């Protein structure tokens, strides 16, 4: 009978990968843009002798738009195991849904499965995706993935674009600063017991709940371990202009009079925003 | 969770006899033996 | 307004007339005892106790059925020839009379209870189980 | 009505294992 002030909770958050992404505010429900498509050929050096001209072929325009999207929850009570005495379970169920609320938008914009939702530009699969090369080893190509890889994935992104940063989990990054050379040395960055460049000057931004293609790194591999076909291993794009999330209402809660008769009190939240992709080309998928 | 709060309290029901002493004659010995 | 004591107290069987069962105290650190008749009784009836250890073969089921000492206690006038911790169930307890007991010395990782041989025809008629205090984990 | 909730009691955590980079042979 001596409780303590203690309340020890451990669990995790994942990483904002929202700042990224062009930021973007409206009132309305529903919005509207411009878009340039291609230019397009408009003549060619016209021969000599020839007062004349030339026809061709245009380019296309579309004016695009898109819609906000909801996020509600009622949550009722009793009122006495409750406003009696323990502690402020209500303020508990307000903290968890603005937790839901950060994480479910989170993977929804990365993950966003179309009706009702930001299309997720992961499933969208009209940014390029680049498989990696398999990897003969005791007579069998099984796939991995190798150093010079990583830096051919990175250096490939077309220059003129613009800034592309990256994106990647923790693990990967963990199994790259663990590469090994054939001389037993540690390949990357050699000698000091570890790794620890700092990802800001590297242009990498980290994350958790990224699809993790090396799975708590138990999927690694020589035979069964095998990182596995097709997983999505990182991404890279320039993400202030390649996704873009509206910003419509936060978060609102208010009691609900009416059904509450003086035990259940109904309390009533939600908010309303969502999310939409760019041109998926500014950014390229790695991939198994 | 909560705590049922303790409030005043003494219930007893534990009863006893009668005193059947004034009635004998009293005896104050010092020692062991009379 | 009876509340969910069962995330916490949580019992389980102990001894269901015919079969013992291992229950597994280690997340807890306190657990008693409750006897229950079913029917009339004949003569007193003993019980044994015992205790079991992680298996080598695997660290989450009992192992052997060790035996547990008696502790003493102050004011100790007897102690079991064999030093052995048990317990006994007077003759003349109707059966809706519930018993409580405790061994206040805990060892090994799951406790069990076995009626003592000789006195287990009555042990039919006699119900036993356990609850715990603790969580820890 | 009656939810009624669970708990473990015990568990059996096994060892995750740990495979780190082999070495590349080459490609090609």
């Amino acid at each position: 009978p001596q409780v303590l002030a203690l309340e020890v909770d451990c669990n995790i958050e994942c990483a904002s990968l929202l700042d990224l992404y062009g930021q973007i505010e409206v009132s309305r429900s529903t919005f509207t843009y411009m878009k340039i498509a291609d230019y397009g050929q408009l003549g060619e050096y016209t021969c000599d002798a020839k007062c004349d001209a030339e026809f061709g072929e245009p380019g296309n325009i579309r004016h695009l738009e898109g819609k906000t999207y909801d996020y509600r929850g009622v949550f009722c009570f009793n009122r006495k195991n409750l406003q009696e005495a323990n502690y402020d379970f209500l303020s508990f169920m307000i903290g968890a849904a603005q937790r839901s609320h950060r994480i479910n938008r989170n993977q929804a914009l990365m993950i966003g499965k179309g009706v009702n939702e930001p299309k997720g530009w992961l499933t969208e699969n009209c940014f390029p995706v680049f498989q990696t090369l398999p990897v003969d080893v005791n007579g069998t190509s099984t796939p991995a993935f190798l150093a010079q890889d990583w830096r051919r994935f990175v250096t490939s992104f077309p220059a003129e674009y613009g800034e592309a940063r990256s994106v990647m989990h923790q693990n990967v990054f963990g199994y790259l600063a663990a590469m090994v050379d054939a001389n037993g040395r540690f390949l990357f960055g050699d000698g000091d017991l570890t790794f620890t460049p700092d990802l800001v000057r590297e242009r990498i931004r980290i994350s958790n709940c990224l699809p993790d293609p090396t799975e708590g790194n138990t999927k690694g591999g020589t035979g069964q371990d095998a990182f596995a076909a097709g997983s999505f291993v990182a991404a890279q794009a320039a993400w202030k202009t390649a996704f873009y999330a509206v910003e419509k209402r936060p978060m609102f809660f208010e009691q609900y009079e009416g059904g509450s008769s003086a035990w259940c009190v109904k309390y009533q939240f939600g908010a309303e925003d969502g999310g939409f992709v760019g041109c998926c080309e500014h950014g390229r998928i790695l991939q198994i | 969770f909560f705590t049922p709060q303790v409030l005043a309290l003494e219930v007893d029901c534990n009863i006893e006899c009668a005193s059947l002493l004034d009635l004998y004659g009293q005896i104050e010995v010092s020692r062991s033996t009379f | 307004m009876n509340f969910n004591v069962g995330v916490d107290f949580p019992s389980f069987i102990a001894w269901d007339g015919e079969e013992s069962f291992p229950v597994k105290v280690d997340g807890f650190n306190q657990f008693g005892f409750t006897f229950k008749t079913i029917a009339a009784l004949t003569a007193a009836t003993t019980f044994n106790i015992f205790y079991h250890e992680p298996s080598d073969a695997d660290p989450c089921v009992p192992g052997p059925a060790i035996r547990v000492p008696e502790v003493p206690f102050c004011d100790t006038v007897l102690l079991s020839e064999d030093g052995l911790a048990a317990v006994t169930l007077p003759e003349t307890v109707t059966p809706d009379s519930f018993c409580a007991g405790t061994v206040p010395c805990m060892n090994g990782q799951w406790i069990s209870i076995a009626p003592a041989t000789g006195s287990e025809t009555n042990a039919a008629n006699v119900q036993i189980t356990v609850t715990m205090k603790g969580a820890t984990r | 009505m009656v939810k009624l909730n669970c708990r473990p009691l015990c568990q059996a955590p096994t060892a995750s294992r740990l495979v780190s980079p082999p070495c590349f042979i080459c490609r090609g």
